[PDB]
Protein backbone atom coordinates (compact mmCIF):
# COMPACT_ATOMS: atom_id res chain seq x y z
CA UNK A 1 0.00 0.00 0.00
CA UNK A 2 1.40 3.20 -1.28
CA UNK A 3 2.63 5.99 1.18
CA UNK A 4 0.38 8.14 3.34
CA UNK A 5 0.62 11.12 4.86
CA UNK A 6 2.29 10.72 8.33
CA UNK A 7 2.13 13.39 11.08
CA UNK A 8 5.25 14.91 11.66
CA UNK A 9 6.62 16.72 14.98
CA UNK A 10 5.74 19.67 13.52
CA UNK A 11 2.52 19.01 12.94
CA UNK A 12 2.72 18.86 8.72
CA UNK A 13 2.74 14.99 7.04
CA UNK A 14 5.45 13.84 5.39
CA UNK A 15 5.48 10.37 3.62
CA UNK A 16 4.88 6.81 5.85
CA UNK A 17 4.20 3.10 5.69
CA UNK A 18 0.10 2.18 5.79
CA UNK B 1 16.85 12.93 13.83
CA UNK B 2 18.98 10.37 12.09
CA UNK B 3 16.67 7.93 13.98
CA UNK B 4 13.80 9.03 11.43
CA UNK B 5 15.76 7.96 7.86
CA UNK B 6 13.76 4.25 7.06
CA UNK B 7 14.36 2.74 4.07
CA UNK B 8 12.18 -0.29 3.34
CA UNK B 9 12.91 -2.50 -0.03
CA UNK B 10 10.41 -5.17 -1.19
CA UNK B 11 9.13 -6.97 -4.45
CA UNK B 12 11.86 -9.86 -3.81
CA UNK B 13 10.84 -13.25 -4.44
CA UNK B 14 11.22 -16.40 -6.82
CA UNK B 15 11.30 -16.29 -10.92
CA UNK B 16 12.81 -18.31 -13.38
CA UNK B 17 15.50 -16.80 -15.74
CA UNK B 18 14.88 -14.36 -17.81
CA UNK B 19 11.85 -12.83 -16.15
CA UNK B 20 11.64 -9.84 -14.68
CA UNK B 21 10.70 -8.04 -11.24
CA UNK B 22 10.22 -5.00 -9.59
CA UNK B 23 12.01 -3.98 -6.54
CA UNK B 24 10.88 -0.98 -4.33
CA UNK B 25 13.01 1.01 -1.80
CA UNK B 26 10.52 2.95 0.20
CA UNK B 27 12.32 5.77 1.74
CA UNK B 28 10.91 8.00 5.18
CA UNK B 29 12.32 10.78 7.13
CA UNK B 30 14.13 12.71 3.95
CA UNK B 31 13.24 13.53 0.47
CA UNK B 32 14.63 11.25 -2.43
CA UNK B 33 14.82 14.09 -4.87
CA UNK B 34 17.70 15.54 -3.14
CA UNK B 35 19.33 12.12 -1.98
CA UNK B 36 21.97 10.17 -4.50
CA UNK B 37 20.23 6.83 -3.42
CA UNK B 38 21.79 3.36 -5.05
CA UNK B 39 20.93 -0.53 -4.70
CA UNK B 40 23.53 -3.05 -3.73
CA UNK B 41 23.15 -6.58 -3.78
CA UNK B 42 24.90 -9.54 -1.72
CA UNK B 43 25.17 -13.09 -1.73
CA UNK B 44 25.95 -15.41 0.62
CA UNK B 45 29.93 -15.62 0.98
CA UNK B 46 30.30 -13.53 -1.58
CA UNK B 47 31.30 -10.07 -1.40
CA UNK B 48 29.12 -7.12 -1.17
CA UNK B 49 27.99 -5.65 -4.68
CA UNK B 50 27.15 -2.29 -6.40
CA UNK B 51 24.37 -2.47 -8.63
CA UNK B 52 23.28 0.92 -9.50
CA UNK B 53 22.81 4.74 -8.41
CA UNK B 54 20.20 7.40 -9.67
CA UNK B 55 21.85 10.71 -8.67
CA UNK B 56 19.91 13.46 -6.68
CA UNK B 57 17.88 16.31 -9.12
CA UNK B 58 19.10 15.28 -12.69
CA UNK B 59 22.74 13.91 -12.19
CA UNK B 60 21.34 10.81 -13.97
CA UNK B 61 21.64 7.05 -13.43
CA UNK B 62 24.63 4.97 -13.43
CA UNK B 63 24.55 0.58 -13.66
CA UNK B 64 27.47 -1.76 -12.88
CA UNK B 65 28.53 -3.31 -16.33
CA UNK B 66 26.86 -6.84 -14.75
CA UNK B 67 23.28 -4.99 -14.97
CA UNK B 68 23.73 -2.28 -17.89
CA UNK B 69 20.68 -2.66 -20.36
CA UNK B 70 18.73 -5.31 -18.12
CA UNK B 71 18.05 -3.10 -14.81
CA UNK B 72 16.94 0.17 -14.34
CA UNK B 73 16.95 2.26 -11.23
CA UNK B 74 14.00 5.23 -11.50
CA UNK B 75 12.34 7.29 -8.89
CA UNK B 76 9.11 8.44 -7.43
CA UNK B 77 9.90 11.86 -6.16
CA UNK B 78 6.01 12.11 -4.51
CA UNK B 79 5.66 8.70 -2.87
CA UNK B 80 9.45 9.14 -2.08
CA UNK B 81 10.32 5.70 -3.29
CA UNK B 82 13.44 4.56 -5.59
CA UNK B 83 12.54 1.48 -7.62
CA UNK B 84 14.97 -1.43 -9.34
CA UNK B 85 13.30 -2.89 -12.74
CA UNK B 86 15.34 -5.57 -13.52
CA UNK B 87 14.17 -8.01 -16.37
CA UNK B 88 16.36 -10.94 -18.24
CA UNK B 89 16.83 -11.77 -15.02
CA UNK B 90 19.98 -14.88 -14.67
CA UNK B 91 20.79 -17.10 -12.03
CA UNK B 92 23.89 -14.49 -11.00
CA UNK B 93 21.68 -12.89 -10.23
CA UNK B 94 20.17 -14.32 -7.23
CA UNK B 95 21.14 -12.35 -3.89
CA UNK B 96 19.70 -10.00 -1.09
CA UNK B 97 18.83 -6.36 -2.92
CA UNK B 98 18.88 -3.52 -0.73
CA UNK B 99 19.09 0.33 -0.69
CA UNK B 100 21.31 2.68 0.36
CA UNK B 101 21.48 6.71 1.10
CA UNK B 102 23.96 8.91 2.45
CA UNK B 103 27.41 10.35 2.03
CA UNK B 104 29.64 10.28 5.64
CA UNK B 105 26.58 9.39 7.13
CA UNK B 106 25.36 6.26 5.59
CA UNK B 107 21.69 4.45 5.52
CA UNK B 108 20.30 1.08 4.55
CA UNK B 109 17.65 -1.16 4.34
CA UNK B 110 17.41 -4.73 5.41
CA UNK B 111 16.76 -6.22 1.97
CA UNK B 112 14.55 -8.06 0.00
CA UNK B 113 15.15 -11.59 -1.21
CA UNK B 114 15.51 -12.52 -4.64
CA UNK B 115 16.21 -15.87 -6.31
CA UNK B 116 16.68 -16.42 -9.92
CA UNK B 117 16.14 -20.02 -10.73
CA UNK B 118 17.19 -21.81 -14.33
CA UNK B 119 14.50 -23.54 -16.29
CA UNK B 120 13.60 -26.07 -18.89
Amino acid sequence: CGPIPVLDENGLFAPGPC
Amino acid sequence: SSSQVQLVESGGGLVQAGGSLRLSCAASGFPVYWNSMYWYRQAPGKEREWVAAITSQGGGTEYADSVKGRFTISRDNAKNTVYLQMNSLKPEDTAVYYCTVGVGVSYRGQGTQVTVSAGR
